[PDB]
């Protein structure tokens, strides 16, 4: 029952880690911008053996943890206040 | 140096107490593990039949039966699964932390297309939470029927069975504890099955003792009626969406939500990768009467893993403003705790949370292309879209396009901001909007006179929440949101208009001083209006102060703090119409006499009217009423 | 039933440079304390702020103070920007001690109520001196009831040497010891 | 029949995996368990020395020392507690579900002062959450020094230790995994210890990086950091209340809450009986600026069991109207789960909730006897009292007596309801109250004219929350809460008054009918006013309908649909003053001519004015303003 895979997760918009004297939206935006910056510098540095280790050790994030398995969205056509 | 090596050991008696008392918080979860193990056995017997159908010669019916009996206090579960051999029963039931299911899967080849529930090997002992003595009846095809029994005293007894030949499967018998007799009431068994095991892969039967006369009255009375509708609603989310009809979606929604009306729309999507799950969402046709009530439950999105229920109201998966969403989510890889109630990594929930919000936004975007249905959606859930503006700063841009309002040129139709900008002139740079209580009030206000007469469309705000949303919604599509009720309302004017306005200021300069000294403190400045055409005067607000409709909303909230209301209180400015006849007469009279008491009374009454016309509540309605009573005495001659 | 309220507020810049609200000495000290705490937590999470000024910090309801409030919930303004940031010499001169200097200008606003280098009507001339080290915040303009500990603290923060500016836990330590001596 | 008996067994590797990955959601708990065990050893030697003082000859100082080492990644824990013999070493570290501490209290006789926390015998294995290998140095008084080492691979090594002599105690060295250097951060360690083991009754010294300012003639200062205590704040709640002074409470409150001011008041108590716990409560001197911000922690009372932190906020402890209360609760008898992060029995919490609510109400009752401190309390927390009126059904009786209000004869000082009960007229039967936006606006209302002239005291209502109170606060001390803004305002009347009333009705009946025809639907009826002297007419509401302020409060809410709640909106009744000269002259004009355009203009103007004086908004301010502008042209001869 190895659970080591999921223990590295980083989520910016987390209310649990918030400071009462900081604007929550601004802090979330700051965290998101920091995430964008770190993944953008990481790829530029990527383009080497030590480089290979840190990618495997990064906290998984929403963008990288999984991908979409496509399914259908529909609209229900039924007469409101029918005759 | 001499090193001694020893292997770790375990105390069985203390381990039993730990697994009994410190593992499972809720007693009712005991039934979930039993149904899970029965489904395990049924899947085992089914899978081998895919290669050798002759296995099912002992029995072809895959089912689970629950047979409560209040007379002896025995809660018995019978299933037709794989069964046990003696080696299997000893190895699995006698060894804590050993699960035969995990070994079975590890023995199977890669890609078996069968996923099972139990892995820890301790779920079975949860039966001791409510049972003091457990007897298990099982029979494997390659073996004989045996008897298994224990009282959780650290030892168990195994013996051969010569009773009724069960054929194939397992029969679990639990002698209920005396104070746990409430679990014999059929209602709670139905509730527990629907709550936790609604979507098991095999039909579950329930035999109930309803009638006491046996084969007596005119008709033949049967003591037991077999009830099958316990897991009838089959998990359509498991099937491919392309093969599901709209009627199937409606039936699933009605079964899940007990609604008599159909859904408005269905959103179905799955996610693949390290975190894999399937989701199926519904939009109710009517807004619930208690949608924003505080004392009630936050969310109605139910969580599943491998078709077993985990958590009903998980606060971490959706925000408040999307609480009306109905649906279920099922996964296959979530790391569960020892009780299969929480997750060993809570940040997983916040990863599922991020995608589902995006999917709901996509679904709401997919509703807007059909105006007729989207009109009903807007009518039922205008508030939820607006409330999400103020809190979800991340999705504010996308949610803005989903807004519709009455405008000065839309008539009775609600129109989007995109239509509003599309209908604007080349010279206009701002979205002129007006807040108020009703469409007719904001339409008939004296401020919109010059705005309307110059052909500029104005949005009408009538809901109280409109002031909150425009606070963050400073600009849309690069166009600033400008309220014409405030000072500095800029209109594109020619040189002649500017010259006429300047002549008005220079002509009325001293008169403005006369007003200002007459009113003293109530008005900060008196200026010649550039927004009025017919009405003599109006009260406009400061550039950054609270608007007229705003402070009324602020002054009416029950729990706000009054220590700050001094700071953002806007300062009142009195704009005056240069071309009004009454203002010209007052100018002449003031020039004739600066100390005319009649002029003072006219100015005070006119300002009192201006406050009322601008929407401001009077500081004292009584003095204005007394002034008007005095005046009508003069008009009548009293 | 009852309903909720939400996040609305107003900035220090508007309050003091426009409304000129007469904040009490303890109130100004409390804004100092909360700003220092919010800065420390920002630095505790190795986050850097680059445009500290009364415009970007807001007094919320109940006199709550919310850093990052770009609105109710460096565009010039160099009077807060530290000299080492001003010369643009380093590729990223922004640092924790640059934020210390900017927050020291914030304390200057708190304890004086007027923008630093007020005697100057040219921004570029202010640029030229404060960048070269010719101009310092005029610490004599602090209020007459100013405690000595805060005065020395703001002096340390506006010190032109970035390394000498004490790091934010030292700022909070300096405030609390004076803060407990306030009722004198 | 042959019955075979077997004893239950367990798989060691799977049990280790379950303990590691399944029981603890957060990894930071490993420090908590280590501190708990070190304190257990320290209390063991302390109790042993209480009987044999020579036991401490190997060491006199009792403490826990933490030696993080970022260079070697070794998190060294050294405590001067009891050492291990080889038999104790193996029996305690190699045996799962075996607690030497549990055996220790099971060995002790009844009556000993014991705060032991270690019971499950598995907390030590939590070190493997962050450490791949555990290194233990142990030295008991009756045994030599030994080495124990394992990597959770199912086996451990035991050998004699010949390194640095420890004398007595235990030295745990953890080889932290490379991904978990966070626990070597000094700030992280301080956060964890203050969060979990802040109130351990032994000095915790944490030794960290060098304190050197580098300029030998250079300054070096200390080539390390000697920090001597992180648990400086002693658990004063464990002490008796009588021996604690105000300064101690203030320092403790400032330590916990980081506040710079003192408490407003303190309440310290314990609860005995079938459950034992202690509770220390603080009320801040100032309202928390985010008291009703709902996105963050609702309840702010921290929970402790045997002086180790359990959980920070449980919604079953305090309601929303008590969110301002500060304090901590410590208990000794709650059975925690295996993870100690959640209480398995929620029935107990409700009893604690009841007791704490009762005692907080008692404390608030104590404050009221001292007016000035209670005046500060009321100013800072008036809203929460009224929310408690609204929601707390049971305590509404005592909660009502805590309300202070300005009255018509109270001047500027606010008065309690009981003070109003101190001042009835003998005939007066109802507590007359009037709602509004400001004290001045209600002080001189037209409705309170006759009420004031007859010497009846009235209460001024100015906050929006007040209308919720009068919805629930219907009667107080058996006296009804009657508003003078509503119809049916029954005031003690004599025979002459009713005779005059009947004469006025007879005289004005035709006038009443003609105004009823002119005003049509805008008024449900027109009646002669029994409450007006100076105002010719005013608007009153229905017997059961909303007041103008109440309706404004409902329609100003941003999250409620006014269409659904609109059925209750009161009907408007026009109460005309019989003795008013304006009313009498209008009666004469109407009798002389019923279709007079002047008469209809006067009556519509008078009704529009009466709406404003009654707090109602105008259905269209623009038409009223145009009516004024037209009229005053006649005054100017325009
Ligand atoms: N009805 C059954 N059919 C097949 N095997 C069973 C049945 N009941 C018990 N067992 C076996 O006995 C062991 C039962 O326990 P438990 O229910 O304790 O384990 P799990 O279901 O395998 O794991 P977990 O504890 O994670 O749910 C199972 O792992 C399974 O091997
Ligand atoms: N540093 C120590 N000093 C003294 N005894 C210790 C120490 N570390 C471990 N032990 C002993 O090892 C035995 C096991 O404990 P663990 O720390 O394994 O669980 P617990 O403390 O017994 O209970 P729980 O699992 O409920 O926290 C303990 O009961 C304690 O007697
Ligand atoms: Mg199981
Ligand atoms: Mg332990």
């Amino acid at each position: 029952v190895d659970y080591s895979v999921w223990d590295h997760i980083e989520v910016s918009d987390d209310e649990d880690e918030t400071h009462p004297n900081i604007d929550t939206a601004s802090l979330f935006r700051w965290r998101h911008q920091a995430r964008v910056e770190r993944m953008e510098q990481f790829q530029k540095e990527k383009e080497l053996e030590e480089m290979r280790k840190k990618e495997k050790s990064m906290p998984w994030n929403v963008d990288t943890l999984s991908k979409d398995g496509f399914s259908k969205s529909m609209v229900n056509t039924k007469p409101e206040k029918t005759e | 140096g001499e090193v001694e090596t020893f292997a770790f050991q375990a105390e069985i008696a203390q381990l039993m107490s730990l697994i009994i008392n410190t593992f499972y918080s809720n007693k009712e979860i005991f039934l979930r593990e039993l149904i899970s193990n029965s489904s395990d056995a049924l899947d085992k017997i089914r899978y081998e039949s895919l290669t050798d159908p002759s296995k099912l010669d002992s029995g072809k019916e895959l089912y689970i039966k629950i047979i409560p009996n209040k007379s002896e206090g025995t809660f018995t579960i019978i299933d037709t699964g794989i069964g046990m051999t003696k080696a299997d029963l000893v190895n699995n039931l006698g060894t804590i932390a050993k699960s035969g299911t995990k070994a079975f899967m590890e023995a199977l080849q890669a890609g078996a297309d069968i996923s099972m529930i139990g892995q820890f090997g301790v779920g079975f002992y949860s039966c001791y939470l409510v049972a003091d003595r457990v007897t298990v009846h099982s029979k494997h095809n390659d073996d004989e029927q045996y008897m298994w029994e224990s009282s959780a005293g650290g030892s168990f007894t195994v013996r051969t069975d010569h009773g009724e030949p069960l054929g194939r499967g397992t029969k679990i018998v639990l002698h209920i504890k005396e104070d746990l007799a409430e679990y014999l009431e059929v209602n709670k068994i139905k509730e527990i099955v629907k709550k936790h095991s609604q979507f098991i892969g095999y039909p579950i039967k329930l035999t109930v003792e309803k009638e006491r006369e046996k084969e007596k009255k005119k008709t033949i009375k049967e003591k037991y009626t077999e009830d099958e509708e316990l897991n009838k609603t089959k998990p359509i989310w498991t099937r491919n969406a392309d093969d599901i009809t709209q009627e199937e979606y409606g039936d699933f929604y009605k079964s899940l939500t007990n609604d008599w009306e159909d859904h408005l729309a269905v959103k179905h999507f799955s996610v693949e990768g390290q975190l894999e799950f399937r989701a199926l969402l519904f939009v109710p046709r009517r807004a619930p009467f208690d949608l924003f009530e505080n004392k009630k439950r936050k969310n109605n999105i139910k969580l599943y893993v491998r078709r077993v229920f985990i958590m009903d109201n998980c606060e971490d998966l959706i925000p408040e403003y999307l609480n009306f969403i109905k649906g279920v989510v099922d996964s296959e890889d979530l790391p569960l705790n020892i009780s299969r109630e929480m997750l060993q990594q809570n940040k997983i929930l916040k990863v599922i949370r991020k995608n589902l919000v995006k999917k709901c936004l996509e679904l709401f975007e997919e509703l807007a292309e059909d105006k007729e249905n989207y009109k009903k959606y807007y009518e039922q859930f205008s508030k939820n879209l607006k409330l999400g503006i103020h809190e979800d700063a991340q999705n504010r841009t996308k949610l803005a396009d989903l807004l519709r309002y009455h405008t000065s040129a839309s008539g009775d139709e609600a129109c989007s901001l995109k239509e509003y900008v599309s209908r604007m002139k080349e010279n206009q740079k701002h979205i002129y909007y007006i807040t108020g209580e009703n469409r007719d009030q904001v339409a008939n206000s004296s401020f919109v006179e010059r705005v309307k007469k110059r052909g500029y469309e104005v949005v009408y705000m009538t809901e109280p929440i409109d002031e909150y949303v425009v606070q963050q919604m400073r600009e849309y599509d690069g166009k600033t949101l400008v309220s014409v009720t405030k000072e500095g309302l800029e209109l594109p004017e020619d040189e002649e208009e500017k010259k006429k306005r300047e002549e008005d200021k220079v002509k009325f300069e001293g008169l403005c001083k006369v007003m200002k000294n007459i009113l003293d403190n109530k008005v900060e400045k008196v200026v010649v209006s550039n927004r009025l055409v017919e009405s003599p005067c109006c009260i406009v607000t400061a550039q950054y102060g609270w608007s007229a409709n705003m402070e009324r909303i602020m002054k009416a909230q029950a729990l706000r703090d009054t220590s700050t209301m001094g700071y953002m209180a806007a300062k009142k400015h009195l704009e005056i119409n240069p071309d009004h006849s009454i203002v010209e007469t007052l100018r002449q009279k003031a020039e004739a006499d600066k100390n005319d008491k009649a002029v003072k009374d006219l100015v005070i009454l006119l300002y009192e009217t201006a406050l009322l016309s601008s929407g401001f509540t009077l500081d004292e309605p009584q003095v204005h009423a007394s002034r008007i009573y005095r005046m009508i005495k003069l008009g009548l001659g009293i | 039933a009852i309903v909720t309220q939400w996040c609305e507020g107003s900035s220090l810049y508007k309050h003091l440079h426009v409304q000129e609200t007469k904040f009490q000495m303890f109130q100004l000290i409390d804004i100092a304390r909360q700003t220092a705490q919010g800065m420390d937590y920002l630095h505790a999470k190795n986050i850097i702020h680059r445009d500290m000024k009364s415009n970007n910090i807001f007094l919320h309801e109940g006199l709550t103070v919310k850093i990052g409030d770009f609105g109710l919930a460096p565009t010039g303004s160099v009077l807060w920007m530290a000299p080492e940031v001003i010369r643009m010499q380093d590729n990223n001169p922004f640092s924790f001690q640059s934020d210390v200097y900017s927050y020291g200008i914030v304390l200057y606003e708190l304890m004086t109520g007027e923008l630093p280098y007020s005697h100057i009507n040219n921004r570029d001339q202010i640029i030229f001196m404060v960048g070269r080290g010719y101009a310092s915040p005029d610490l004599s303009k602090l209020y007459k009831n100013c405690p000595k500990a805060m005065k020395r603290l703001v002096a340390d923060c506006v010190k032109k040497v970035k390394e000498e500016r004490p790091l934010f836990p030292q700022i909070l330590s300096s405030i609390e010891l004076l803060q407990h001596s306030l009722p004198k």
